[PDB]
RNA sequence: GGACAUGGGUUAGUCGAUCCUAAGAGAUAGGGAAGCUCCGUAUGAAAGGCACGAUUUUUCGUGCCUAUCGAAAGGGAAUCCGGUUAAUAUUCCGGAACCAGAAGGUGGAAUCAACACGGCAACGUAAAUGAAGUUGGAGACGUCGGCGGGAGCCCUGG
RNA sequence: GAGUUCAGCGGCUGAAUCCGGUGCGCUCUCGACGGCCCUUGAAAAUCCAACGGAAGUUG
RNA sequence: GUGAAUUUACUUAAUCAAUGAAGCGGAAUUUCUAGCGUUAAAGUUUCGCGAACUGAUCCGCGUUGA
């Protein structure tokens, strides 16, 4: 429970933090 | 092929010196070191008489 | 287990590329070194300007092969006359032949070396 | 009177630009050596790195180390800030005599370093120890 | 010429990282480690790691590109590819229910010889003798552990044969010199062709698998060591002109006039070796009745290290035990404060350790 | 070329193995120039004093090749 | 005699070409065409890499992201003086430098307060670790007009 | 010490190669500006920097 | 070409527009400023930047739009 850790959450809304790596298998140029 | 620098021998630890389940682990560590550890082969100013 | 694609691109996978293991060598016999020192050094130059460079600049002047470069001329001179050059200059003459100025060291006497070659 | 001993501020000019400092003592009247509204501050030169649930105590301690600095700074080069940082260990240790005496300057710098160690470890003034991204 | 670009020659040319070596050799990490076990290939760090990493600073293990270039022409790599083909053919036969061809494939399973690897690694048989202690330690360690899924029974049998032939060679040649008892086990010290060999043999006990070590590391080491000892013992038996492999089931006269008898409370496996290692006569289930005149086991060992028989009263059953000694164990102010401006020349590191 | 303003620097560079030869140049204004040919630079020391000139010249190592104007 | 004959003569790490790209040429993927060939230049291409791992069921897993040719006036690493031949010189000779690349060595500098200090500041100091990634700058820019500085020249008093 | 100029000698020896001015001058260049455009006046190779913080008594 | 009662609809054939073929269809349920945003982390569960699972829903999967 070291207080140094802190949360630092990321918000992935439009215009917010960079989108996380998602599955793009249905958009791949096969 | 430079020598693997053989581990030091027994350090005089015995039944009762006035100075084993892990044996497989040290032997495995030695085998790891044989291919993971890199191998390296290796005036008088005389202040007495000038005593100011 | 469906593989996750995070690039929206499909890039050609890397497959094993075996090296060549021929059943036979295409050439039976390897050719000899096509440019050895006897072909590299054709003749020395004994013209009056060539003599002047010999007797003052400690420089030997040779007719050399077209394919010979400065490195090969130095090795050829070192192996053919046992004297190591300190400097080499080359020019293609208007007659199409290459000529090399070979400045010897102070350790060597260009006059003496010219005498051993025999053209002096 | 927004610049008081114990107020957090930002430095915008000099080598330590963009660093967060605590006003150790204000010389708003000025001085013969510094004919302006200067104030001595203690700041964080190298901010501690972020830590995680993982990593051993060795790595956590290695990343939690903090390098301070002490500097006389003009008011026009300081940017005041609402957050305030106070501790009795850092009250009155600094003065003009400390700056002239270089051993006292190093001693005050080490005392500021240590004080920032307990403060960071205790988890106080997390904003002050977070670097500002500009 | 034009400007040469940095990182094209020198350390950045003669050193190669592990991953680029993988791509250079077109090998997996496991297979690359395998040939590095078989051959002599170990990391070698550059004096300027940053420069040899083409300016990068990330920690990297470095190999000589010359070593990796040599591994390009190793026939064992082709044998690894052949086995991968064999495994898929066998798996295909099992998947299609072709049991007969699976048996045919198992009969024709491709294996590789380490004769060239041994010859290149140890050009002189003296060098092979020098680098044999690790092989002995591994073989004697695995000869006692139980056979499990990872360890092959045929491999254990080969370790038993190689260890038995070596032990009998030491017995015939009286090559054993010292034997020390540590908490780890028994350290034997022998001498052959001037070279000294030390190896540890653990007690015969009911151990358990640690479930932490990788036996594939030991499998390649065992296979390499088994090949080495097979060749070394073959040379030794040819040198003294006796049949190899032998069909035997298992101060030259220090114990010549002693008919020792073994009871069911002592390590016979080690006692038989050490006593017959000096030519003593051994019988198993009478001058001395060993049981822990009545003497203690350390009496015999202190006798052989001293070269003469010890004193019984010291090591009588239930008496005191002297500390078991390992034979392996073998102006000032101005002088100390003269460190003028020298920086790197200051070598007080030696004075601080030694 | 490099100018050296220190005599002991001139001796130290002369002691260094890269030194090849030395020239003593006597000018019309009774000022001497001690020049030292190294691998990379011609190190020159301008000595305007006569007595410092010849004590330096005898201070130069005997193995070094010292040459007249 | 630039004619005829006979010989001789052009020496480069630094000057250019080579390197880069320009307009433009031009393969490849593809599609046309009976064909010679045409179109097309990241396009309807599976167009290649880099890093981590006690070795992973000793049958490799886990991650992360465009050719070429085309400028001796464009862009661009770094050489000067004196001398020398019948004819060559920033090329040879003497003397004096410079650039790029490479390895380790010596001396110093930082570091157990890991990755230097000073200056209010503009910023300075002989040093003063910085991967992937991203971003910025330089390269890199019209034409005209006067003004001011320097260099050479011209002029000028002894 | 070079180069130049002069005085001797039979390659060598003596000297000198000094101290200043000036400008709507000429050529080149640099600096800081002004004007002009429904015209705003290349790319790339190369090179450097920053942000970031991976790694890390001896070393 | 496929349907629904000349009348409507559908898209897989072909046509057109965009791109690095990123968030299409279902269900569950970021605006006072010329700044920086990467190299996850807290949470949970096994065993230090080793893991896993979510953080960052599931399903269909026809790259989207005409």
């Amino acid at each position: 429970k070291n207080p140094l850790f802190v949360s630092r959450p990321r918000s992935f809304g439009i215009g917010q933090d960079i989108q996380p790596k998602r599955d793009l298998s249905r958009f791949v140029k096969w | 092929a430079p020598a693997p620098k053989l581990p030091p021998p027994s350090h005089e630890e015995s039944y009762n010196p006035p100075e084993y389940s892990n044996l497989i682990k040290e032997k495995f560590e030695r085998c790891l070191d044989l291919y993971l550890a890199p191998r390296v082969r290796r005036k008088l100013p005389t202040p007495s008489e000038l005593r100011p | 287990a469906k593989k996750v694609r995070t690039s929206t691109t499909f890039r050609r996978p890397k497959t094993l590329q075996l090296s060549r293991k021929p059943k036979y060598a295409r050439k039976s016999v390897a050719h000899a070194p096509r440019l050895d020192e006897y072909k590299i050094i054709v003749n020395p130059i004994n013209s009056e300007s060539a003599m002047k460079k010999i007797e003052d600049d400690n420089t030997l002047v040779f007719h050399v092969h077209l394919k010979a470069n400065k490195f090969t001329i130095k090795e050829a001179v070192r192996k053919l006359y046992s004297v190591e050059p300190v400097k080499i200059n080359t020019l293609i003459r208007p007659n199409g032949t290459k000529k090399a100025f070979v400045k010897l060291s102070a350790d060597a006497d260009a006059l003496d070396v010219a005498n051993r070659i025999g053209f002096l | 009177k927004i610049l008081k001993p114990g107020k957090v501020a930002l430095i915008t000019r000099g080598r330590f630009a963009g660093k967060k400092v605590v006003i150790l003592q204000a010389i708003d009247q000025g001085s013969k050596s510094h004919p302006f509204g200067h104030a001595v501050v203690a700041g964080v030169e190298r901010y501690p790195l972020k830590v995680t649930k993982s990593m051993g105590a060795k790595r956590i301690a290695r990343r939690s180390r903090v390098k301070p600095f002490i500097k006389v700074v003009n008011y026009n080069h300081l940017m005041p800030t609402r957050y305030a940082l106070e501790l009795d260990n850092l009250k009155g240790l600094i003065t003009a005599d400390t700056f002239k005496e270089p051993t006292q300057r190093s001693a005050a710098r080490k005392t500021v370093k240590k004080t920032f160690e307990e403060k960071y470890q205790s988890g106080k003034s997390a904003w002050f120890f977070t670097p500002l991204r500009f | 010429a034009r400007v040469k670009q940095k990182g094209k020659a020198g350390a950045a040319r003669i050193y190669i990282t592990r991953n680029q070596a993988l791509k250079k050799l077109q090998l997996t990490l496991a297979d690359f480690r395998r040939i590095c076990i078989l051959k002599g290939v170990y990391p070698r760090e550059p004096k300027n790691k940053k420069k040899a990493n083409k300016g990068s600073t990330a920690p990297v293990t470095f190999y000589y590109t010359k070593d990796i270039q040599y591994l390009l022409h190793e026939p064992i790599v082709q044998k690894f590819r052949e086995y991968k083909v064999f495994a898929r053919k066998l798996s295909k036969a099992l998947g299609k229910g072709e049991l007969e061809t699976a048996k045919r494939l198992e009969a024709r399973k491709p294996t590789y010889s380490l004769d060239h690897i041994i010859k290149e690694r140890y050009p002189t048989f003296h060098d092979a003798l020098k680098d044999i202690d690790d092989a002995l330690s591994m073989l004697f360690l695995f000869s006692t552990m139980p056979v499990t899924d990872k360890i092959g029974a045929a491999t254990v049998a080969n370790c038993e044969r190689l260890c038995a032939e070596f032990q009998h060679y030491v017995i015939r040649s009286n090559s054993l010199r010292k034997a020390f008892l540590s908490i780890k086990g028994i350290y034997y010290q022998a001498e052959i062709f001037g070279e000294q060999i030390t190896w540890i043999v653990p007690y015969k006990f009911a151990q358990s698998v640690p479930t932490d070590v990788d036996f594939r590391i030991m499998h390649t080491f065992l296979e390499f060591y088994q090949a080495l000892m097979g060749f070394v013992n073959f040379k030794l038996y040819n040198t003294l002109g006796l049949r190899y492999p032998p069909k035997i089931d298992v101060n030259t006269s220090l114990f010549s006039n002693f008919t020792f008898f073994l009871s069911r409370e002592v390590p016979r496996f080690s006692l038989e070796f050490v006593i017959r290692a000096f030519g003593g006569k051994v019988g198993w289930d009478i001058t001395h009745h060993i049981c822990d005149i009545y003497i203690q086991p350390q009496w015999v060992y202190d006798s052989i290290n001293k070269g003469i028989l010890e004193r019984t009263d010291l090591y009588a059953c239930g008496a005191t035990l002297p500390p078991h000694l390992s034979p392996f164990v073998k102006e000032e102010k101005e002088a100390k404060e003269l460190s003028k401006m020298m920086m790197s020349n200051k070598q007080r590191k030696l004075y601080s350790k030694l | 070329p490099r100018q050296i303003s220190d005599i002991k620097q001139f001796l130290e560079i002369a002691r260094r193995k890269d030194a090849t030869s030395a020239r003593i140049k006597k000018n019309t204004n009774k000022d001497v120039k001690f020049k030292l040919r190294c691998s990379k630079y011609l190190y020159t020391l301008v000595v305007a004093d006569a007595k410092k000139a010849e004590k330096l010249r005898q201070s130069l190592p005997p193995d070094l090749t010292v040459t007249e104007v």
